[PDB]
C-alpha cells in the first residue's frame, strides 16, 4: 500500500480517477474494511502495479515458478520415490481403505430407482473426494515405473 | 482330464481308465492336445512317462500387463 | 595381533601360535584354569570358531559342508553344534542343508527388492551431474593456460 | 608433484626414491609401484644399480613371475615374506577389478576360480583361501560361490591406468544414442 | 566439504547494475556478498557491487578499492547486524589474473574462505546461473560446492505472483538424459586423441559412476523381482481404471433421468 497526499480535497482539485482502476470501495468493504471511501485523506486512490524487463522475465522462469527443479535431473526422481518406498506401498494401501470406505457409506443411499434413504448431496460427496484418489493412483503407477524404466541397464 | 488329475502319469495308466486301443494310439492322440498350447505338457518315450510342464509362476512374465 | 586375527584368522596356524607361545595360554601361574592343559584347548577352541564363523558368512556367501568342515576344525556333527549356537543366541544366521551339504549366507528377504537394494541406487546417479558439472570450469582453466 | 618444495640434487633424488622403493613393498596401499611412473620419480633415476625395481614389478605384475624380481634383489627385502604376499595381491587386484569395466564390453559381472587360478599361477584350493585376505583388507565388496565355483565382486578402488576403459565409456553411451528417437518422438507427440 | 544456499532475490539483483552500468563484454562487474560462513550451509542473505575497473588486453590490471568495503560494511551495521562479509562475487564467463589475485584481498576483512562466483548474463545452459567456487591453499584449484536456491516463505512466493502435469515432468527426463550424454562426450574426446592435458587424477572420479543402460547388468535376473512392484502397481490400477466406471455408471442416471423430466 502506497500513500499520496491529496492536501485540500473538498472542491476543484484535480482528478484521481482517471489513470488505473478507481472508484473502489464498493459497500462497506475496502482492503481492511475500515477504510471504506475516505480510505486516508480525501481518498489516496491506491493503485499498484508491478512489472519485468527482459533480464527478469528469464531469471524468473529459470529458478522459480512453482518449485525449484532445476540444477540437477534424476535426483528429483528417484529421492521422491526412495524416501516414498516404504511410504508408497503404504500410502496405496492407506489410501485404498479409505477410497472405499467413503463408497460404502455415502453411496449406499441411491440404489433403486425410487427413493430409500434418501440420498441429496451424498452421492456427490464420494464423486468429488475419490476422483482425485483415483487419479493419483495413475500418476504414482506411472512414476513408479518410469524410473526403474529408461534404461540404466 | 486325466493329466491335470496326475502330472507324471504312465503310458499304460491312461488306456486303462478311458479303454483305449493301445499304447501306440494314445501315444499320437496326446500329441494332438499340446499343439494349440492346451495342456503345455512333453512326452518321454524313453521314460515311459508323460510330464506337465506347467509350473504356474506365470505373474513374472508379461502376461498380467 | 590374535584379537585382530580373528578376521583374516583360518585356523590354519591356530594350534601352532598357541603351542610356540604360551603366555597366558597353555603355560601359566596367575588367572590359570582348568587342571593342567585341558579346559586350555576347549574353551579357546569354542571362541576362536565363533569369532571365525562369524566373518564367514560375511565373506563366503556359499561355502560347502565339506570345506567348512575343515576351515572350523570339526566334523559335520560337530560343526552344527556350534552353529546353532550362535543362531540361538542372536550372533548370526545361515544355511545349513544336511542332505547335500551346502552351506549358504541366505541373504534375508525383508528388502523386498525395489523397496531397499534400488535405494542405494541415488549416489550413483547423483555423482555424475554434481561433479562433471563442476568440473567444467576446470576444464577451461588448464587448457587455457 | 611440487616442484619448487623440496629442492634436492640428482643424488640425492635416487636416495629418496629407494625410500618411496622400500616402502611400497611392504604394503599394496596408494595405487601400485606403477603410480611412481607418472610421478617425477622413475624418470629421474637410472635403470641399473638395483634402482630399476619399481620398473621390474610394473610388468611382473602381469607375467606374475616371482623368480624374475627375486634375482635381482638383496638378501635383506627377501629374507620377509611379506614381501611375497603383498606382490602377488597387487597380482589379484588387476584381475579382481575385470569384473565391472576392464575387457568385456557388456559390463557383466562375473569371475571363476578357473580364470584366477591361470592369472595368479596357484592352484583351486588356494585361491579360495585367498580371495578372501583381499576382501579382509578393504580391497573390495563382495563374496564367492564355491558350489557353482563363482566369484561375484564390484568395482570401488580406481587406478592409474588408461585407455582400456576409454572405449567403453563411450560405447555405453552408444546405447544412449539409439535411445534418444523412440522415446523422444513418442513423447513429443502426446 | 560444506554447502552454498543463495536466495533468488541475490543472483537477480547481482545482474541489474550490470546492465544499468551499460557494462559490455570488454569490462566485468564485481561485487561482494553476505550471510553466515560459520555453519556447514553457506547462505548468502544480501550482495552489494563495487567500482570494478578492468583492461581487457591486460589480466593484471584491476582497480578494487577497501574504502567503499569499509564503509559498505559501515553502513550494513544499520540495517542487518547478524550479516557479515563470508566473500565476494564478480561477472563474465572468463577467469583471469585479475579475479584470481584479489581473492586474498577480500581474505583480510573475511573471516571465512571467500566464495567465489560467475554470474552468468546470458543464462547459458541447463540451471544455476551463478556457480559457487571455493579455493584451496594447498595446487590451487576451484571447486565448486552444491549451491542450491532456497529462500523464506514469503521470498518464494513472492517472485511467484510477479512471474505469474504427468507428460510435463517427464519432458524434463529427457532433458536430463542428453545432458548424461553430451557431458561425457565432449569432455572424454578432448582428454584423449589430439591434446592430451595432464590428466589421471580427474579419471578416478569419473569411471567411479560408471561401475554402479548405465548402472549394472548382473541383476537382471534380480531386477524381475525388483519389476514386481510395477507390475503390482497394474493389479490395484486395473480396478483403478474400473473405478472411473463406477462415476461414469452413476452419471449414467443423470441423463436418464433427464429424459424423464423431458
Amino acid at each position: 500500500d502506497a500513500f499520496r497526499l491529496i492536501d485540500t480535497g473538498a472542491l476543484i482539485n484535480n482528478l484521481e480517477p482517471r489513470q488505473t482502476t478507481s472508484n473502489t470501495g464498493l459497500l462497506n468493504k475496502a482492503n481492511i474494511q475500515a477504510l471504506i471511501h475516505g480510505l486516508n485523506r480525501h481518498y489516496y486512490s491506491l493503485n499498484i502495479d508491478y512489472h519485468k524487463t527482459a533480464k527478469e522475465t528469464k531469471m524468473l522462469m529459470n529458478l522459480h515458478k512453482e518449485q525449484w527443479q532445476s540444477g540437477l535431473k534424476m535426483y528429483d526422481y528417484e529421492e521422491k520415490e526412495e524416501s516414498n518406498l516404504a511410504a508408497t506401498k503404504s500410502m496405496v494401501k492407506i489410501a485404498e481403505q479409505y477410497s472405499k470406505r467413503i463408497e460404502e457409506e455415502k453411496e449406499l443411499t441411491e440404489e433403486e430407482l425410487k427413493t430409500r434413504y434418501v440420498g441429496r448431496q451424498d452421492p456427490k460427496k464420494h464423486l468429488s473426494e475419490t476422483a482425485d484418489e483415483t487419479l493419483e493412483n495413475n500418476i504414482v503407477s506411472v512414476l513408479t515405473a518410469g524410473v526403474n524404466s529408461v534404461a540404466i541397464k | 482330464i486325466i493329466s491335470l488329475t496326475y502330472k507324471k502319469i504312465s503310458l499304460r495308466d491312461i488306456c486303462l481308465k478311458l479303454n483305449l486301443d493301445s499304447e501306440q494310439t494314445v501315444e499320437y492322440m496326446v500329441s494332438r492336445a499340446i499343439r494349440d498350447g492346451v495342456i503345455e505338457a512333453k512326452i518321454n518315450h524313453e521314460d515311459g512317462f508323460i510330464e506337465t510342464t506347467e509350473l504356474l509362476n506365470i505373474y513374472d512374465s508379461e502376461d498380467p500387463q | 595381533s590374535l584379537v585382530k586375527l580373528f578376521t583374516t584368522n583360518e585356523l590354519m596356524r591356530w594350534p601352532i601360535v598357541q603351542k610356540t607361545y604360551e603366555p597366558v595360554l597353555n603355560e601359566d601361574d596367575l588367572a590359570f584354569g582348568g587342571e593342567a592343559n585341558k579346559h586350555h584347548w576347549e574353551d579357546l577352541q569354542k571362541r576362536v570358531i565363533e569369532h571365525n564363523l562369524r566373518v564367514i558368512s560375511e565373506y563366503y556367501s556359499r561355502i560347502t559342508l565339506l570345506r567348512l568342515n575343515e576351515l572350523l576344525d570339526l566334523t559335520e556333527s560337530q560343526t552344527e553344534t556350534y552353529i546353532s549356537d550362535l543362531v540361538n543366541q542372536g550372533i548370526i544366521y545361515a544355511k545349513v542343508n544336511r542332505p547335500a551339504k551346502i552351506v549358504n549366507f541366505e541373504k534375508p528377504k525383508n528388502s523386498s527388492q525395489l523397496l531397499n537394494e534400488w535405494s542405494h541406487n541415488v549416489d550413483e546417479l547423483l555423482e555424475h551431474i554434481e561433479t562433471i558439472g563442476h568440473l567444467i570450469t576446470k576444464e577451461e582453466i588448464m587448457h587455457g593456460l | 608433484t611440487l616442484e619448487p618444495s623440496t629442492s634436492i640434487t640428482l643424488a640425492e633424488r635416487q636416495q629418496l626414491a629407494y625410500d618411496l622403493s622400500i616402502s611400497a613393498l611392504l604394503g599394496d596401499k596408494i595405487y601400485n609401484f606403477g603410480e611412481l611412473l607418472h610421478h617425477p620419480i622413475m624418470e629421474t633415476i637410472v635403470n641399473d644399480s638395483n634402482y630399476d625395481w619399481l620398473f621390474q614389478l610394473l610388468n611382473a605384475l602381469t607375467v606374475g613371475d616371482f623368480d624374475k624380481f627375486d634375482s635381482l634383489i638383496k638378501v635383506q627385502i627377501s629374507k620377509i615374506p611379506i614381501l611375497a604376499q603383498h606382490e602377488s595381491f597387487l597380482r589379484q587386484k588387476i584381475c579382481l577389478m575385470t569384473l565391472i569395466e576392464t575387457v568385456f564390453v557388456k559390463n557383466i559381472r562375473m569371475l571363476s576360480f578357473e580364470d584366477i587360478s591361470k592369472a595368479t599361477h596357484l592352484p583351486k584350493d588356494n585361491v579360495e583361501h585367498l580371495v578372501m585376505r583381499a576382501i579382509s583388507l578393504g580391497l573390495l565388496k563382495g563374496s564367492i560361490d564355491q558350489v557353482n565355483e563363482l566369484v561375484t565382486i564390484s568395482w570401488v578402488q580406481p587406478r592409474i591406468i588408461s585407455g582400456d576403459q576409454i572405449t567403453k565409456m563411450k560405447d555405453r553411451l552408444v546405447e544412449w544414442n539409439d535411445q534418444v528417437e523412440k522415446l523422444g518422438k513418442k513423447m513429443e507427440a502426446r | 566439504h560444506e554447502k552454498v544456499t543463495i536466495a533468488p532475490l541475490v543472483l537477480l539483483s547481482a545482474l541489474d547494475h550490470y546492465e544499468r552500468t551499460q557494462t559490455k563484454e570488454n569490462k566485468r562487474c564485481v561485487g561482494v556478498i553476505l550471510g553466515d560462513a560459520n555453519s556447514s550451509t553457506i547462505r548468502v542473505t544480501n550482495s552489494f557491487a563495487l567500482p570494478f575497473e578492468e583492461d581487457e588486453k591486460n589480466s593484471d590490471v584491476w582497480f578494487l578499492d577497501h574504502n567503499y568495503i569499509e564503509n559498505m560494511n559501515e553502513m550494513c551495521k544499520k540495517i542487518n547486524a547478524k550479516e557479515k562479509l563470508i566473500g565476494w562475487y564478480h561477472s563474465g564467463p572468463k577467469l583471469r589474473a585479475s579475479d584470481l589475485k584479489i581473492n586474498e584481498l577480500f581474505k583480510k576483512y573475511t573471516q571465512n574462505n571467500p566464495l567465489l562466483l560467475i554470474v552468468d548474463v546470458k543464462q547459458q545452459g541447463v540451471g544455476l546461473p551463478t556457480d559457487a567456487y571455493v579455493a584451496i591453499e594447498q595446487e590451487k584449484t576451484f571447486l565448486h560446492l552444491p549451491c542450491t536456491i532456497e529462500a523464506e516463505e514469503a521470498e518464494e512466493i513472492g517472485v511467484e505472483h510477479l512471474l505469474r502435469i504427468r507428460l510435463t515432468n517427464q519432458l524434463k527426463s529427457l532433458k536430463g538424459l542428453q545432458s548424461k550424454l553430451k557431458d561425457v562426450v565432449e569432455y572424454l574426446d578432448k582428454v584423449i586423441n589430439k591434446e592430451l592435458p595432464i590428466n589421471h587424477t580427474i579419471l578416478g572420479k569419473l569411471q567411479d559412476v560408471f561401475n554402479l543402460n548405465n548402472l549394472q547388468k548382473a541383476l537382471t535376473v534380480k531386477t524381475n523381482d525388483e519389476l514386481m512392484v510395477i507390475y503390482i502397481s497394474n493389479l490395484v490400477r486395473s480396478i483403478i481404471a474400473f473405478d472411473d466406471l463406477i462415476e461414469n455408471k452413476i452419471q449414467n442416471k443423470k441423463i436418464q433421468e433427464q429424459r424423464v423430466k423431458d
